[PDB]
């Protein structure tokens, strides 16, 4: 019975977020509930608790790809050369396209516990001056923890 | 001094691995102790929940002048059919093998002056359902007298059926006092197992 | 034994005890839904230190019961779901029991007891669950249903009684 | 003699299957039977019990990867864009182009070894948007156990 | 710090390596007692089988 | 000894048994092959368990004989294959003595005996293995040839007698 514990359960890689830029970037609100395999996990505990774990992967079709995370109540880019993403206290990736990125967010909620919620932000562009290139992020959730079991969703 | 073996800077999506921290030195919002906190799955499969073998849908309607006649009957596949919707089969439906035993509970809500014997059925897999009163009684079942005892529970054995029939049959008709409905649960033993997890 | 007693309130069974308004469980009628602490706010004493207090955090006792004879019929179910005032609201079922139920068959019993702890993501909060009522089998023969709520293990903030000095 | 142990006898790196997708994908049944050098050692014993271990190269001629396992009873894709190469349930492995991939699978028969047989099944797309790749997949038995030896086929 | 030396990245078929589980934490159908288990194909070949001399 | 006797059944060589059809060896005859438990779905009270029961586990111990005088020339490959009815079915050979065998040579013997035990990949089954008979050199002056199984360390299901409780 080790693939009913909740560290089995949840934590595992699935793909939230796809997008494809140009060389202008890309915003996205952290949102699990993106993808509907996901969501019905995850409407099945009241309060959810776990780290998270970003493993980026980018490709091209016809270079540098800066993945910027923004922590909850910073603000987002409006234009791909903005003064956000020259801010040391985002913390930022730097990697080539056709290669991947892979890194961990811990904790960041204001509660104890996440209620099913603003995680974050990704932001997304490309370094090189003046090609479509797709970006796919793929979250794994890390340590999980789980209280108030609910009914699943049925509509 | 080393050399780089095939499968390097390889994207295996089911390889759990340790990483570097984005937020270094950030201290999280600190863990309370919320109450009823789920480790594991087979915590909440235990839980008795109504089965929809029909609000009317979760009913089971029983009514006067029938003897020898089947009050319900049902195949204990718990991927389709009336499983389909309830908790267990909500949550069977994560994995490919089961591999476990079942409770099957019923409870009647009519009037204190009403009586009735009824027999609850089980026939095993790979065997034919009951078609009469005698075949029913021959077979594996509890004689049910709904006058003295208003809720009876019946562990159907490990199957791993991945699975027979039950069912339920008037031995005297229904005697009501100058429809009446039962209500039935579906739970997992504490010796389930679950595995395979799928989507 | 019989006669739970509580500060100037006394309730029958086999922080105060709060009474609401009976319910008239007729055989056409869906069910109720009731939000904690939200049918205690217009509630006397606690209504005052709901309203004086920022923060809070309590727990709850929730008594349901329908006087009745020994020849009605029909089936309550009584649950509290974490996540309209007094009056609550007069309204799948069959997955609603992974939370903390009773059923109330008329045959059986006629009284329910539902002690809810302090469920929040944080340990205090400004004034979380809703107790509903559902009739799942049909009444066969009307019948009133009364519920009493007794708020407790009840505690508050330290603002209104900290000093400058 | 340590030449003849099952453990070297069966347990060597052998080609199973080699196709052809464009930028669409293809998807293989897992049958050890497809290469008769392999089958006429695997028809030699009644059961066999082994975990699994694939190798994957992907050579261009005039890019990324998608090679995804399929476990046994759960179902293959019928178009490149299906949501079963999006399930997080179905473990999936992406890498270049002219590299080579490398992973594990263990024994996921539903009796206690195979009877000379559904072993899952293997998914390859091209994951760039809008050249020939060749994917060659290399099967290596670990961990070999065989019981009741037959007879070996003579027509 | 290292530096990589000749013959890395390189596909040998003869090399036994060690390698990353695609299914983590499953638990594989458990091994039962068959009778006959055989470790050394040294076992089979001391068997008497007939010969087609005609 | 000489008369080993299990139930209501006795048989004679130098839970009960079962004795088959006698074959009749030609001398232009080319084999016989029997399926187990299949060849006893009709022989009794096994064929009973076997049709209520649905998962069974048996071993089984097969007497092949040939009633014949000491002039007789021939000689037959009694083997059992792993992986028709009661009758059998009437039909390399070379490559068949690495399985469980045993040759009836008329000079010397009349009578060969096998022990088989249950062989499968799962520890019960719904009710695997072939008992075959060859004549390998042919027979040279007919020859009856009579097959006794008897089943043996026979266990069967839990189902049909675990009650609901």
């Amino acid at each position: 019975g080790s693939e009913t514990d909740v560290e089995c359960f949840l934590g595992r890689a699935a793909c939230v977020h796809v997008t494809e830029i140009q060389n202008l970037f890309n915003d996205w609100k952290i949102n699990l509930s993106s993808l509907v395999q996901l969501r019905k996990k995850l409407e099945l505990f009241t309060y959810v608790r776990f780290d998270s774990e970003y493993t980026i992967l980018a490709t091209a079709s016809q270079l540098v790809v800066q993945a910027m995370y923004v922590p909850p109540g910073a603000p987002n880019p409006k234009e791909w050369d903005d003064y956000t993403w020259q801010s040391a206290s985002n913390p930022s990736v730097f990697f080539k396209v056709g290669d991947t990125s892979r890194f961990s967010v811990p904790y960041v909620g204001l509660a104890s516990a996440y209620n099913c919620n603003h995680m974050g932000s990704m932001a997304f562009r490309i370094v090189n001056e003046h090609t479509l290139v797709k970006i796919r992020v793929y979250h794994r959730a890390k340590h999980v923890e789980a209280w108030i079991p609910r009914a699943p969703r049925a509509l | 001094p080393t050399t780089t073996l095939p499968g390097s800077g390889q994207f295996l999506t089911t390889d759990d691995r340790q990483s570097p921290s984005a937020l270094p030195n950030y201290e999280p919002t600190p863990r309370i102790h919320i109450p009823g906190k789920v480790h594991n799955l087979l915590e909440i499969i235990q839980v008795d929940t109504l089965i929809p073998m029909n609000v009317n849908s979760y009913l089971i309607p029983l009514n006067a002048n029938r003897q020898n006649e089947q009050v319900f009957g049902t195949n204990l596949f718990i991927g389709d059919g009336v499983f389909k919707t309830t908790l267990l089969g909500e949550i069977v439906q994560y994995y490919t093998h089961w591999s476990g035993s079942l409770r099957f509970s019923l409870m009647y809500t009519g009037p204190a002056l009403s009586s009735a014997k009824l027999i609850l059925a089980y026939t095993p897999p790979g065997a034919r359902g009951p078609q009469d009163r005698r075949e029913a009684m021959l077979g594996t079942h509890v004689v049910w007298d709904i006058g003295l005892q208003s809720t009876i529970v019946m562990t159907i054995p490990w199957t791993s059926g991945v699975a027979g029939f039950l069912s339920c049959w008037y031995q005297t008709s229904l005697i009501l006092p100058p429809q009446v409905y039962l209500l039935s649960f579906i739970s997992a033993c504490p010796d389930f197992k679950l595995r395979l997890m799928k989507d | 034994v019989q006669q739970i007693t509580l500060g100037n309130s006394t309730i029958t069974t086999q922080c105060r005890f709060y009474t609401l308004d009976s319910k008239t469980w007729t055989t056409g009628s869906k069910g109720w839904c009731w939000k904690l602490p939200d049918a205690l706010k217009d509630m006397g004493v606690f209504g005052q230190n709901m309203f004086f207090h920022s923060l809070g955090r309590s727990g709850y006792t929730v008594h349901v019961q329908c006087n009745a004879t020994k020849f009605h019929s029909g089936c309550l179910l009584v649950v509290v779901i974490p996540e309209p005032g007094e009056r609550g609201i007069d309204l799948l079922l069959g997955n609603l029991l992974i939370f903390p139920h009773q059923f109330i068959n008329l045959r059986t019993n006629n009284t329910a007891t539902i002690v809810i702890p302090y469920i929040n993501s944080v340990p205090i909060d400004s004034m979380n669950v809703s107790l509903m009522v559902i009739p799942i089998a049909p009444l066969t023969v009307s019948l009133p249903i009364t519920v009493t709520i007794a708020p407790m293990c009840t505690e508050f903030s330290g603002i209104r009684s900290k000093s400058i000095v």
